[PDB]
RNA sequence: GGGAAUUUUCCGCAAUGGGCGAAAGCCUGACGGAGCAAUGCCGCGUGGAGGCAGAAGGCCCACGGGUCGUGAACUUCUUUUCCCGGAGAAGAAGCAAUGACGGUAUCCGGGGAAUAAGCAUCGGCUAACUCUGUGCCAGCAGCCGCGGUAAGACAGAGGAUGCAAGCGUUAUCCGGAAUGAUUGGGCGUAAAGCGUCUGUAGGUGGCUUUUUAAGUCCGCCGUCAAAUCCCAGGGCUCAACCCUGG
């Protein structure tokens, strides 16, 4: 709700990791919900991500150019790994 | 048709079909005229109405229609232009006014004096 | 610094002034950010809401000349100290 | 902003005013012109009932649209309303309580300064009297003449019941809301509205 | 027994061999102001005459209009007839009848004081006129709703 | 595809052929919307029965007046509302099936509820 | 100078506000005022009442008359405004004094209808009509189009209509225009279905029971300045306009 998640693509670079963000948001016209898209660059200093797993983000005191944000887990999932 | 094609802006708006782009926006403009002479009008109608080539100050080089009975315009010799077309005359889409820097006003004009700029008698 | 003065608003030659606390070096017609009182000298009515006034006075709001005499006709400095 | 010309030039054409005169017109002139005219359009019929309005009350197309909106604005019978608005002024309250024999002979009693409202002077024809307002002329013998002459050389209409008047100060007072139905001028209120359907 | 009007009146021709036969074409709409309107289309070489044969064809066939205490339409409605299709909504008292030529004419004859309408489709007022019959045919009072429903009035009024 | 899309069509085209039975499927949404039809008067009765493990149900439809009717909420366009934009058919002579969060229930009753929803049908 | 076109080489720091100073005070072309312009909005005038009968005059006529026309003349009444002569502020907050505006607004007295209406239109859209002159000529016109010897469409005259210290022309934007049709259009023949098919991204997606609550709905909090718009109330003689509250 505050923050945003996204997916954690391309993370090469040194104690960096690119991030995409998904949202949903009514067309101001014809009001339907489209899915935009819009990247950012975060820091694990403990390298602890890799690509193909879910990221949540969190704002901070800029770090370089273009990286303003930190890397930190999900709170609020729905594993529920074979419930009755 | 498709939202999905909507959301392309399959539509747009018609642009504007201005009849004066010599004018430049504004209502008058002040010319020179270059050479002043006569033209046959369409088919059905028969006359030799009077019109005045015009050099205007916004850089446009046009041709507008002398209203009223009787002129002194000559060459070299500076009018002032507002819109307004003559349909009977292809090409030209332009009106003088009179009663104003060099053309004077109709002789002998009673009914409708303001649109040919002449004084009311007393 | 923050002062109390008053703005103009109104009709030419006839003067109907608000009070109001905004920044000095903002113009006569600034943004506000609390209206403070109302008063204009041909009726001479006053409302004058005290509770916001020692609001910004606490925090070294300095009166005008003739809003110190404003609220000299009141008892608010006696309350304020 | 004023008529200053002939009345019956209209009244042949447009309809009846007590408003403006009580006089009549003398001569039904030709049958010629009866047929020359003939019949009539839908939008000159609206446009008819329209003018009615600007010779009763003497007032202009600006002075009357203003009132438009104000009757656009309020709820409920816009039509209605407008002669809230027109009935309430200054210069029908005062022919109305039989104070001047004619309408433009009211109006110009108010702008020459001989009637005050609730002891102040009001130099405006268009004034809009608000219920419970007294309506006084001033204490010259000049002032108390010209509205004595109007209600002592020629007879007294009814007065409605939003109207009273005391002999003793000759004087006025107005009651309450009018109602549409007292109106006096026999009116079609809605033509008017469909008249500026377009504005 | 009541009044008419003449909402059009327009000349149609004919390709005979000598000339042409110009003859005119009156439609004509009839109203009591309360209720029973009709509308009818005649024709004929005369003026007169084409206005008398609309008359009958109009009086042929007249319909009541539902009204309400104000002289107002129930509800809104809407109606097509070839590519003529007419609004209609109700009104506030004191509105007026606003409406295009045709259709102010048969409202006006009708008795509905206060109301208003938009003509989306052709310009022929005889296709504009007959979609307000198939306009108003198909609206209905309150009370119609509550008998073929099996809810009292006041029930639906929430 | 949208299932209450074709819910609303064959009730139409039933009236157009001017038929009794409708014949229309069971869903734990469509029973709900059936179940307003009923107390509003809109159908006469409705039954149910079944000829695999699927379900069904029929209808009975009254006998110059057209039952109309209107989507509004589609799959390619959702539509809701909130309290204040509750709409009034007619005046009250037609209804609006929306659902809430408390089920399915009828405008009108909406507006004692104090709760708004997602706008799927009206009727007149 | 350019351009169709947008102002006094003014008075004053009295008020408001700003800078310096302990203070007195100094500065302030910001600001407060005046002047020019019908540029716009609003408001009031350019007379009210009566005027029997008859006459001059303009236009028209079937030559009897009709219209301009209660209009004018005439008789009384009144003076916003106009002229003359006096009185005369609030605004100043601060004991008193401290006013650019300003002898300004405003009030009293005298005189006397005396000082004040014009512009467009009258073929249909579109309210409003005849006559003379002209003869596809001169010319009108937003569109359709009028005029070639009886022109309701040109010009003149009378009359009428619609506005009114304004009236019209031109230019610019919106509306009408559902004529880019989310609301609110269409693609057999009127403009519009790729020659056809397979399929990436993308869009949408059967039924049943649970999970979460992102969207969605409800209740509270903060915020989207003031002014403006909307409702109410009040103050300028009313209105525009100004102010208070929501
Ligand atoms: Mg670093
Ligand atoms: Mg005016
Ligand atoms: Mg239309
Ligand atoms: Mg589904
Ligand atoms: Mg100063
Ligand atoms: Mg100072
Ligand atoms: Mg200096
Ligand atoms: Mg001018
Ligand atoms: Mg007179
Ligand atoms: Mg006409
Ligand atoms: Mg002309
Ligand atoms: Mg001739
Ligand atoms: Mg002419
Ligand atoms: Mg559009
Ligand atoms: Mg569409
Ligand atoms: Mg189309
Ligand atoms: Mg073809
Ligand atoms: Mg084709
Ligand atoms: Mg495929
Ligand atoms: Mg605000």
């Amino acid at each position: 709700m505050r923050s945003m998640q996204g997916k954690v693509i391309c993370a090469t670079n040194d104690k960096t990791v690119n991030v995409e963000v998904v949202r949903l948001a009514p067309h101001p016209k014809y009001k339907r919900r489209v899915r935009k898209k819009k990247k950012y660059q975060a820091h694990d200093p403990d390298n602890q991500f890799k690509v193909g797993d879910w990221v949540q983000l969190d704002k901070c005191r800029p770090i370089s150019k273009t990286k303003t944000f930190l890397a930190v887990a999900p709170e609020g999932r729905q594993s529920s790994a074979t419930r009755p | 048709p498709t939202i999905k094609q909507l959301i392309r802006n399959t539509r747009q708006p018609i642009r504007n079909v201005t009849k004066s782009p010599a004018l430049r926006g504004c209502p008058q403009r002040r010319g020179t005229c270059t050479r002043v002479y006569t033209i046959t009008p369409k088919k059905p109608n028969s006359a030799l109405r009077k019109v005045a080539r015009v050099r205007l100050t916004s850089g446009f080089e046009i041709t507008a229609y002398i209203p009223g009975i009787g002129h002194n315009l000559q060459e070299h010799s500076v009018v002032l232009v507002r819109g307004g077309r003559v349909k009977d005359l292809p090409g030209v889409r332009y009106h003088i006014v009179r009663g104003t820097l060099d053309a004077v006003g109709v002789k002998d004009r009673q009914q409708g004096r303001s649109k040919y700029g002449v004084k009311k008698p007393k | 610094m923050v002062k109390l003065r008053l703005k103009r608003c109104g009709r030419k030659q006839r003067a109907v002034y608000r009070i109001v606390a905004i920044d000095v070096r903002s113009r006569r017609e600034g943004r506000d950010l609390q209206k403070v009182g109302f008063y204009d000298p041909i009726k001479s009515q006053t409302y004058l809401n005290v509770p916001a006034i020692l609001d910004f006075l606490e925090k070294g709001a300095q009166p005008t000349e003739t809003v110190y005499d404003i609220l000299k006709r009141a008892e608010v400095f006696k309350e304020f100290r | 902003s004023r008529y200053r010309g002939p009345r019956f030039k209209k009244i042949r054409r447009l309809g009846a005013l007590p408003g403006l005169t009580n006089k009549r017109p003398r001569a039904g002139s030709d049958l010629r012109n009866q047929s020359r005219s003939g019949k009539r359009s839908q939008y000159r019929i609206r446009l008819e009932e329209k003018q009615k309005l600007r010779f009763h009350y003497g007032i202009t197309e600006r002075q009357l649209l203003k009132y438009v909106r104000i009757a656009r604005k309020a709820k409920g019978s816009t039509g209605q309303v407008l002669l809230q608005l027109l009935e309430m002024r200054l210069d029908n309250i005062l022919f109305r309580l039989g104070m001047a024999p004619t309408i433009p002979g009211a109006r110009q009693l108010v702008n020459h300064r001989h009637i005050l409202v609730n002891g102040r002077i009001v130099d405006i024809p268009s004034y809009r009297c608000k219920p419970q307002d007294t309506i006084m002329a001033r204490d010259e013998q000049k002032s108390i003449a010209l509205i004595q002459n109007s209600l002592d050389l020629s007879p007294r209409e009814e007065l409605p019941k939003h109207l009273t008047l005391n002999p003793f100060p000759y004087k006025g007072l107005v009651n309450q809301i009018i109602d549409s139905k007292w109106v006096g001028l026999k009116i079609n209120e809605l033509l008017v509205v469909e008249y500026y359907s377009r504005q | 027994g009541f009044e008419e009007n003449v909402v059009q009146v327009r000349r149609v021709t004919k390709v005979v061999k000598g000339g042409k036969h110009m003859r005119f074409r009156a439609i004509v709409v009839v109203g009591d102001k309360k209720g029973q309107v009709g509308v009818g289309v005649g024709k004929a070489k005369e003026v007169v005459s084409a206005v008398q044969k609309a008359a009958v064809d109009a009086r042929r066939n007249i319909i009541t209009v539902p009204m309400t205490k104000y002289l107002t339409f129930p509800h809104r409605n809407e109606a097509d007839y070839g590519a003529a299709r007419v609004m209609l909504r109700p009104a506030a008292p004191g509105t007026g009848v606003i409406a295009g030529g045709a259709v102010r004419t048969v409202l006006e004859m009708a008795g509905v004081e206060n109301a208003l309408g938009k003509q989306l489709g052709s310009n022929n007022a005889l296709n504009n006129a007959r979609a307000t019959i198939v306009a108003v045919q198909t609206m209905r009072q309150f009370s119609d709703v509550a008998r073929d429903r099996g809810i009292p009035m006041e029930e639906l009024w929430k | 595809k949208d299932t209450i899309a074709d819910i609303i069509t064959c009730i139409r085209n039933a009236d157009m052929n001017r038929k009794g039975t409708v014949r229309i499927v069971s869903t734990n949404i469509t029973e709900n919307i059936v179940k307003i039809l009923l107390r509003e008067g809109f159908i006469e009765n409705a039954r149910k029965h079944q000829e695999r493990n699927k379900y069904f149900l029929v209808l009975t439809l009254r006998h110059l007046n057209t039952f109309h009717l209107k989507r509004v909420s589609r799959p390619g366009l959702r539509i809701y509302s909130n309290y204040q934009r509750i709409p009034r058919i007619l005046g009250g002579m037609g209804i609006a099936i929306l659902s809430t969060s408390r089920g399915i229930m009828t405008d009108r009753e909406a507006r004692l509820e104090g709760i708004g929803g997602e706008i799927l049908c009206y009727i007149w």
